[PDB]
RNA sequence: CUUCUUCAGGUUGGACAGCUGGUGCUGCC
RNA sequence: ACGAGAACGCAGCACCAGCUGUCCAACCUGAAGAAGA
């Protein structure tokens, strides 16, 4: 059995997450985000959002401290993430996904586009000079669906998975999502929170959402 | 994808060597003030023009449409319009759109339509910038 | 997105050229005044309606709205109340605001009560000072 | 932890943070603020808190002499904000965030927009030309609502990074928060200053409460 | 292979030798700033041109054509317009720029416009970022 | 019935840059 | 009336597992509506 974990991202601040290809002319973009290259519709890698959820789940659920290595993790965090491990491979039960920005007729209807030209700067301690650079960054209110596969393994440890499963996404929610996180980007919301049958139907699939939405 | 730099068709592969060529003509034989002076244009002069140009460039370029709607090319419109006003404003910025063929190429643009063309002179713009920078200085 | 001033008025590839072409049919034959024509209708007059008409502007561009509230329709209306007082001040503001259909375009962005033919309208004008400065001076 | 430092932000006098990326017009701005582009609210950078209160906290915690880069600094500025000093990276305790404005419905009441427009001068004495300049400001009497995350990496450094907190806060209240400040412009005051735990409950949180509202 | 470079000619046995050359002259006798030198470039200074470099070597590496195409050659002037406008930037990039004679490489891939001599220059550009590693660091 | 409508500088700077693990085994003459 | 004739180097097998494009950085500096209306 597979279950379904949807979901809505929604974009508190603004949220930039990096990765460059091509042309960043010298005087209008300096960091651009991360995009769909056919739609060229801006998404939030299943990298970056696991890596974070992962991150932050780990620090929480080992004792607030996390400065180990991700195949020594916790059991629960090696079983819901995997492990690489020579003689312990923990298969992965969570198969995250690429996630593009889903209310863009909405955003249209704003008369905005998706995302923003953010202007910064540092400035010299010594002599206050200031130097300039441009973010691009997705605008918030944008709104990014998504769907993370769980591999139904173990009937009864399921209910410990999804609590942690909810855990991190509420662990997310209080921080950020890629990018100058700390310098009021990234921040995220979660809503919408379902997780549904992939095929055929579980028996406790109406525990599993109420654990999500509550 | 060939603009109408001038006399000469300007392609997407001799923008470079023509703005290298624009500013080193500019360098080589500058304006002369109407007071018996010699000056060129200002870094901070050149750099708003270049914004302009990335103000409409940082829109046009997240995009896979073949042909600029009509909201980009009523901003381009508007540049040309604040190039033609800089150009009245100082005789120097005048100079460096004349002796380009900044508001020819603009036009040309305008003309086109489409978002290839604006591409080519966003391109040929910051080569501009970046050959003043090169052989300007700073 | 779509003016009328008489010459079937569009947002792209039409106010700056039809702004400079009125701006050019303004200097091409000079204002006749008592008893010397060419009367140098100087940035002045030019100004303060630009003023107006940009505090208008300033006001409106911060509002995300398809229609323009009754303030704005007022502050508009108090626009058309300076133009026609300082048109009746001077003759050559007279022709100025005449060839130009800057009261054709007040009436025209009246009826249509759209912050789209607003904001066209201004960039219209600012396009009409702009050819000014260039093709004139001062 | 994850502490959450709230509060509320109001402006003395109109401040003017930059960043705009639209076609500034003729006559009528040439200066525009920073604002949000779905809502078109007026917005204050975390970015451009973070670093504010970095300096000022960082230069009277240094004699009044600051004079370093930013990954020289002392120990807790960078625990408190971060620095990738190359052995012992220092994550950012603050968690700043874009803060948006809050209190447009008082100001919709009050027929006033959240932006005026001045017109100062660049005159001078010599040979008599001006050249005026038009800033666009955010209207004082403005409140923008925030929500700074903290860290709690250990209980013994909660107490004294609470402490630097607030006295960072009262630091900007005597000082502007950014663009032309040392013309009049940008004085901010800080209101309804508090903290609460994201999860959970925290020992000795009032403790913070007294060092932070008051 | 046939890439000139202002002296020698690279052909496409000898990129890395002459790269190693080019490393070690810049290795001895750092640069000469204002006060009197002499720091050298940095790491993620010689990134941007790896990066920009790479930015058409993934688009060439995966074809077939023997001749660049004509969207592979406009992206290879602009790294040519970039090179030029950050070398004004900072003296310590000119001086790697120049000693490394990278723009007459580039000037010759746009002269042949074909796959193999791009594949050269870029070789020739890889190996001398690798062999500024393992000499100096930071 | 006057007089400028913004001008001059910084346009990103450093830090990391791929690491670990498997790595042809079984069946036939 | 060929040291011959006949005879698949073939069958099974996931280039895969673990990994935040992250960290630090204020869109900042400097700039009277006077002046004989």
């Amino acid at each position: 059995m597979k279950l379904v974990i949807e979901g809505t991202i929604v974009l508190k601040t603004g949220m930039h997450i990096g990765g460059s290809s091509d042309f960043s002319a010298i005087g209008a973009v300096d960091s651009p985000v991360v995009r769909d290259t056919l739609t060229r519709l801006p998404l939030i890698p299943g990298s970056s959002l696991k890596g974070k959820m992962r991150y932050l789940l780990a620090k929480e659920l080992n004792n607030g401290i996390l400065l180990n290595e991700p195949n020594n993790d916790q059991d629960e965090i090696l079983r819901l993430f995997g492990s690489s491990e020579k003689d312990k491979i923990r298969r992965a039960r969570l198969k995250f996904n690429d996630i593009k920005l889903s209310n863009l007729a909405e955003l249209e209807t704003f008369n905005v586009s998706s995302t923003e030209v953010k202007f910064e700067n540092t400035i010299n301690r010594k002599t206050a000079v200031a130097n300039p650079r441009q973010i691009e960054r997705v605008i918030a209110g944008s709104k990014f669906d998504f769907e993370i596969f769980y591999n139904l393994d173990d009937i009864k440890e399921v209910e410990k998975d999804f609590e942690n499963i909810k855990q991190g996404f509420d662990l997310l929610e209080f921080d950020y999502l890629g990018g100058h996180g700390t310098r009021g980007s990234g921040r995220i919301a979660f809503e919408n929170l379902s997780v549904i049958t992939a095929v055929g139907n579980f028996e406790k699939i109406n525990t599993l959402n109420e654990i999500l939405g509550a | 994808t060939e603009l109408k730099i001038g006399n000469e068709k300007v392609n997407s592969t001799n923008f470079g060597d023509f703005a290298e060529k624009a500013i080193r003509g500019i360098n080589h034989k500058p304006f002369v003030n109407s007071k018996g002076g010699e000056q060129k244009i200002t870094t901070s002069k050149i750099r708003g023009i270049l914004e302009l140009v990335n103000k409409v460039y940082n829109r046009v370029i997240n995009t896979n449409d073949v042909e600029l709607s009509e909201n980009i090319l009523a901003d381009i419109a508007y540049i040309k319009v604040k190039i033609a006003y800089e150009s009245g404003r100082e005789p120097v910025v005048k100079d460096f759109i004349q002796r380009t063929a900044f508001t020819a190429a603009i036009t040309d643009v305008m003309n086109q339509r489409t978002r290839e063309s604006f591409l080519l002179f966003a391109r040929y713009v910051e080569s501009l910038i970046a050959y003043f920078k090169f052989y300007g200085g700073k």
